[PDB]
């Protein structure tokens, strides 16, 4: 009952956990963004690499702090901050500053939050034009190896609404990521070798077991 | 207790007394017919892609770690299954493999022969690419090795991860079959068409991979032969492609 | 570099007129889409 | 070039004499990416999202 | 099903940002007001301009956030803030002061919410004694032409509701709009030029596609 | 008054004017079953053999004396009815035979269109032989002359004896069409297949050829087009070969 693919799979995680600023000097650290797969959480990468083909829904939560930039003027008396959350579907366009026309697209789902409430949540449905997402692919993307764009499941892009010249803070935003309604096919062994990188199998040489003393040797017994 | 089989112009004879592995319980066939009913019509050869064809044969020696092919493109060069290939621009098949041996009851040894969807393989760089190549020979085997593996753009191919990163001695969980020389020679395995999308170009992904491995060395004795053969034929099952009217 | 389908159109035979015709002409497509059309993942459009 | 901007782009020469080989014109057929296909009404529409599939009629 | 007309329209978007002050010496800093059409925003202008009549209810939503002026003095001790939002309908009172009699007139519609809570939200009727909307107008408004006084949709106001003397703070206010229940007429091409000003059709020439090398090229293929 | 046809992945566009000719009455058809029962067993292609295939148009001029093409091997080219005359050993079929034109009202001129089984041909030294080249350039048209024709191993081509030694006005006898550039502009002819056996091989015999003679020459004045193009388009029926299994 524990062992049921729902069980062994539907649970939440902390998947990436970025900062960014109202004012800077780099405009990159203006807003913070992440692309959807699950390669990076070494933890959940192995629980789902025993299955070659997977379906599922995904669920998201935001838990964002602040913090008044240790610069130098103190005595401020602010409001509570607002955040805007951008998903952005498979074929979308992507933002590069701030101040960009596609954080006003009106195909681009978006929330908007102001701190102190409960934390923001958004469902993402099933989005392929294939039939399920693969785990592992042995072929070429049209050239990289072990890639196909059949599972792209979009990005994130979080900022600041304030208004025009705002006072300095700095944000983080950590992203908790559930799938939901999961189905798997084509059971597989499981990963032997430390991984290397997020986008290959690559591997070195791993020894099978530990040793012991002899083919004979079983511990005394107490 | 020998029966002879034919397809098409093609026969082979094998042992009535066969164990075949239909590889999840899912015996091959057709996409019935409307998944895309509209402008998706699909035609099939059934001429002479129901045939066996039979590849050039392997030689196991005392130190041969293993051999491995792709499919498909280990039948890109068989005649009429191959030109199909380049005239269509979308596919797919089941298929049927034969596995046999020619050994006396003075040999000794064990195999392990393994079909795996979706074989991805890793570099012997751990920061590297593989290379086309070292991939697939077509129906030439590429061999596993013994030791560790060096070179760019090569598969790290030491035996006991398989390519893979996984532990060999859980390929078990694929469908498989052991052939051991004291008790049988032959191994029949039955494939379906597994793939995330209905049909597929069959020029940039390969389906499956099928792996030979020996788990214990072959061991003769005095004025033996130093070898044994090891026959692989296939015959393709229900093929299907994109209509062209 | 697309992986699509193309089209194209040859001369068979050549375009034949009597005396006091004009001596060139044009064609003309129309493109549409037939019933069985789905989309998906409504986003923004690149053109404004 | 030359005439992106006037009535001729919308016309497909067929010319004098005697060619009964060459080719008249030839496009990859892709819309909502390709140049010739991408303005028409099922460019703009198909533009609008990151999905689509289905037949068309030329 | 997402090609729905009520999928492609009915979709929330930040329209309009506005900044206002407790205390100024210019009076009009004091209260932010916001005109209601949907023409000064560039991704759902296009979208609406398919069709030639609508009819829509709105919903719009506020965001807002508060910050005391880095002007010189701290050590405050303040209860939070309260804000007055007050809607105009077309053929209403409009306030020049803030502190004028107008922020009191029984039928101009008003919410009063302070920070810290949920964000507020009201929900306005299908406002027009004509039977729909109309996104182009090829006439005289009796003498400018395209403008037709049956669009008028009515106006928003944001002020502080403190009492006499209060202290400098800085607030900014965000417009989340929202149409629902839609109904479309008469389709119409996409608009292939850049849009110039707010009130016109106004455009400068442009070409109908982008070239390619010749009538019969196509791209080799992979 | 226009039918669209898609064969396959092909499609044309005809008027539902036509007027067909069915060779000798007769549609094509498989051989049907028993014919040779117990080790002649066939198979069909009915993949993308059953699609337009369409050849270069050819250009009538003022003094054009003719064309002729052979079948098959004017198809030995084409895709995948080409891959099945070298994969396999016997063969037959029928064919649909569109020839079109594109003129105008200002234009004149008479076509005969024939199709010719066993067409025989003679060489331009009566004590000679004709070459295999001479006879045939696959999908490129022989032509015939105006005058009578010198060299070795060459087809004696003077059109009014139709390189077969016979009047040229008695042609009719076989299946034909006019075309008349006053009345109508096509022509389809259905030909079954014809042998004297059931099956054959299809590299070293030429079962059918295709002519196409102008009896009146193409006439225009000031400044109409020089040229009128001719157009021919090719769906094979009901091919059938000797199974390989």
């Amino acid at each position: 009952s524990e062992s049921s693919i729902e069980n062994f799979l539907c649970r939440s995680a902390c998947v990436y956990m970025g900062e960014y600023h109202t004012t800077n000097t780099d405009t990159s650290k203006l807003f913070a963004s992440w692309t959807i797969n699950a390669r990076r959480m070494v933890q959940m990468r192995r629980k789902l690499e025993l299955f070659t083909y997977v379906r599922f829904d995904m669920e998201v939560t935001f838990v964002i702090t602040s913090k008044q930039d240790q610069g130098t003027q103190l005595g401020q008396d602010m409001p509570p901050l607002t955040h805007q959350i951008m998903y952005i579907p498979p074929g979308g366009p992507i933002p590069k500053s701030v101040t960009d026309y596609t954080w006003q697209t009106s195909t681009n789902p978006s929330i908007f939050w102001t701190e102190g409430n409960a934390p923001p949540r958004m469902s993402i449905p099933f989005i392929s034009i294939g039939n399920a997402y693969s785990n592992f692919y042995d072929g070429w993307s049209h050239g990289v190896y072990g890639y196909n764009t059949l599972n792209h499941m979009g990005q994130i892009y979080v900022r600041h609404v304030n208004g025009s010249s705002p006072l300095p803070m700095t944000s983080t935003v950590r992203m908790y990521f559930k799938p939901k309604h999961v189905k798997v096919w084509v059971p597989r062994p499981p990963r032997l070798c430390q991984y290397k990188n997020a986008s290959t199998v690559n591997f070195t040489p791993t020894n099978i077991t530990e040793k012991r003393q002899s083919i004979n040797y079983i511990p005394e017994t107490v | 207790r020998v029966r002879s089989i034919t397809l098409g112009n093609s026969t082979i004879t094998t042992q009535e007394s066969a164990n075949v592995v239909v590889a999840y319980g899912r015996w091959p066939e057709y996409l019935k017919d409307n998944e895309a009913t509209a402008e998706d019509q699909p035609t099939q050869p059934d001429v002479a892609t129901c045939r066996f064809y039979t590849l050039e044969s392997v030689t196991w020696e005392r130190d041969s770690p293993g051999w491995w092919w792709k499919f498909p493109d280990a039948l890109k060069d068989m005649g009429l299954f191959g030109q199909n290939m380049y005239y269509h621009y979308l596919g797919r098949a089941g298929y049927t493999i034969h596995v046999q041996c020619n050994a006396s009851k003075f040999h000794q040894g064990c195999l392990m022969v393994v079909c795996v969807p979706e074989a991805e393989m890793g570099c012997s760089q751990v920061d590297g690419t593989v290379n086309e190549h070292s991939l697939s020979e077509g129906e030439t085997a590429k061999k596993f090795a013994s030791t560790s593996t060096n070179g760019t753009n090569t598969v790290q191919s030491i035996v006991t991860n398989a390519g893979m990163g996984v532990g060999v001695g859980n390929l078990t969980i694929f469908p498989h079959q052991w052939i051991n020389l004291r008790t049988n020679n032959c191994a029949t395995i039955v494939m379906p068409y597994i793939n995330n999308v209905p049909m597929d170009n069959m020029f940039r992904h390969h389906n499956f991979t099928l792996m030979i491995i020996p788990f214990v060395p072959l061991d003769y004795s005095s004025d033996s032969s130093t070898y044994v053969p090891i026959t692989v034929t296939v015959a393709p099952m229900c093929a299907e492609y994109n209509g062209l009217r | 570099y697309t992986s699509a389908g193309n089209v194209t159109c040859w001369y068979q035979t050549g375009i034949v007129v009597p005396a006091g015709t004009p001596t060139s002409c044009s064609i003309m497509c129309f493109v549409s889409a037939c019933n069985d059309f789905s989309v998906r993942l409504l986003k923004d459009t690149p053109f404004i | 070039e030359g005439k992106l901007d006037t009535m001729e782009i919308y016309r497909i020469p067929v010319q004098s004499g005697n060619h009964q080989s060459s080719q008249v014109f030839g496009f990859q057929v892709q819309p909502g990416l390709d140049n010739v296909f991408k303005h028409t009404l099922l460019g703009e529409i198909l533009n609008y999202y990151a999905h689509w599939s289905g037949s068309i009629k030329l």
